[PDB]
Formats: C-alpha cells, sequence, structure tokens
C-alpha cells in the first residue's frame, strides 16, 4: 500500500510501513498516482485532499476496466490540525450515490 | 401474434405477471434503500473517527 | 396428378411433383363457397375445404408390388407470416410434415433460410 500527502507525513508513513510520497501540487499527485496504477500489485491508494478531491476522476477510464483498485481521500496535516466537519463529505456522497442531494 | 382467445387469455396473464414483478421490486428497493441509511451513518461516525 | 398417377403406377416411373401455389386454389375455392352461400369455416374459407385439400394430397405414395413413386412438393405462402391461418393449419393436418423458411434468418443474408426448430 502506498500514500501520497505532505513529504512530513509521508516519511511518517514510510516509517508505518506504506510507501510514501512527498506532494504539493495536484498534477505531480495524478501522475504518480497514475504511475502506480499501471502495474499490478498493491490495490490501495490513499491521497490528501488537498491534493486530489475526486481520485475516481483520474483514473476514471482505468476504473471502467477495472472496478478493484481502492482509492481513498484523507485529511492532510494542516487540514488536521485547522479541523473541520465531516457533514459535508456525506452530504456530498448522499447526492453522488442516489442524487436528491437532501439528507437530514 | 394471431388474434385468438387462448393468445388474450395469454397476454393478460403477461399482463398480470408484470404488476407482481414490478410490486415485487419495489419492496426489494426499499429493503436497499432502510440498508443504505445505516451503513451511511457507520461510514460518518468511522470518518470522525479517522479524523482524531 | 392424374397424370402423375399413370406414370408412376403404369410405367413405373418415379415422379416429383411440384405445386406453385395453394393459396391461389384456397382462393379460387372460396369464390365458389361464396356463390354458392356455404357455411364459412375460420375467416370465410368454405366447411369442406379439408376435404377438398384432401383429395389432392392424399394421392402421393408408394403401392406394393410396384415400382414407381409419387413425391409431392407443395408450396405456399403464409399470409400474414401466420401458422395459425387457416390454409397452412388445414396443410399441416394432412401432410407429412412441412419446412418452414425465417424472414430473421433472410435478414441476415443466410441462405437458405430454412427454421429447423418449426
Amino acid at each position: 500500500m502506498a500514500v501520497i500527502a505532505d513529504p512530513e507525513t509521508a516519511q511518517g508513513f514510510r516509517l508505518a510501513g506504506l510507501e510514501g510520497y512527498g506532494a504539493s501540487s495536484a498534477e505531480e499527485a495524478q501522475s504518480l498516482l497514475e504511475t502506480l496504477v499501471e502495474r499490478g500489485g498493491y490495490a490501495l491508494v490513499a491521497v490528501d485532499e488537498a491534493l486530489l478531491p475526486d481520485p475516481e476522476r483520474a483514473v476514471e477510464r482505468l476504473m471502467r476496466g477495472r472496478d478493484l483498485p481502492v482509492l481513498l481521500p484523507i485529511a492532510g496535516l494542516k487540514e488536521a490540525f485547522q479541523g473541520h466537519d465531516v457533514e459535508g463529505y456525506m452530504r456530498e456522497l448522499v447526492r453522488k450515490t442516489i442524487g436528491f442531494d437532501i439528507k437530514l | 401474434v394471431s388474434p385468438t382467445r387462448m393468445n388474450l387469455l395469454q397476454r393478460r396473464g403477461q399482463l398480470r405477471l408484470a404488476q407482481k414483478g414490478v410490486d415485487l421490486l419495489k419492496k426489494k428497493r426499499d429493503a436497499l434503500v432502510a440498508e443504505f441509511f445505516g451503513l451511511v451513518r457507520e461510514a460518518m461516525e468511522a470518518r470522525k473517527a479517522l479524523d482524531q | 396428378l392424374t397424370v402423375a398417377e399413370y406414370l408412376a403406377f403404369e410405367h413405373d416411373y418415379h415422379v416429383l411433383v411440384i405445386l406453385t401455389d395453394m393459396t391461389n386454389y384456397c382462393e379460387a375455392l372460396r369464390e365458389i363457397g361464396a356463390a354458392r352461400e356455404e357455411i364459412p369455416g375460420r375467416r370465410g374459407y368454405p366447411g369442406y375445404m379439408y376435404t377438398d385439400l384432401a383429395t389432392i394430397y392424399e394421392r402421393a405414395g408408394v403401392v406394393e408390388g410396384k415400382k414407381g413413386s409419387v413425391t409431392q412438393i407443395p408450396i405456399l405462402s403464409m399470409p400474414d407470416d401466420d401458422r395459425t391461418h387457416p390454409i397452412p393449419d388445414l396443410t399441416g393436418y394432412i401432410t407429412e410434415g412441412q419446412i418452414q423458411l425465417s424472414r430473421e434468418l433472410h435478414r441476415k443474408g443466410i441462405y437458405p433460410p430454412i427454421d429447423p426448430l418449426p
């Protein structure tokens, strides 16, 4: 398994055992993600929310041929310390899944 | 289909089967939504646990 | 069929008989049937049409002690590709089988378009 995030937490994940990579822009993160995808092996990739809000949009055609790989968005270093409310993610996901967007 | 009484009865049977299938599929969809509305809550809880 | 039977059973020939369209024969029969106010069948055809067709089809076959034979290959057109029309129904109730052509196989370029299931 691997992760693309800020360089400080990337080496922490490498200490934890994940092939972490440091990045600060969307283009390099997407290019390295699609570099990791093409080869068979680990199917789990974690990306910070500051690099790729929609991980499926980058490999949308490779995902159409195989839905097996798992891509998980995650909070960054600065995002974690400032914090947020996770209800917006649910509010977006319900629109993504059933379209009616409404969830009280 | 040639017009006969037997064909008319067969077509009406097909219509009844289609209506029953629709009524069953609606119940299946309701059960799926009932499971979905709890799975989304579990995902919401896990998401905020992962934050801490 | 008189000529065919004579040739088969008097000079030992092997005869093959082809009838182009029995639908026209049924229409010509229906004209006289409707002119004489006979009781109709299922679609205006006369009620004795089964007997009239039986006197035509049943003249083929082989005869014990003779070497001749008569074989019949009638050709008829189902009007709306319909197998339940009176003419194909009364024909299939008399003859010893049928070969049914398929339009779906014809539209795909397949020749001959013989449908094996019916």
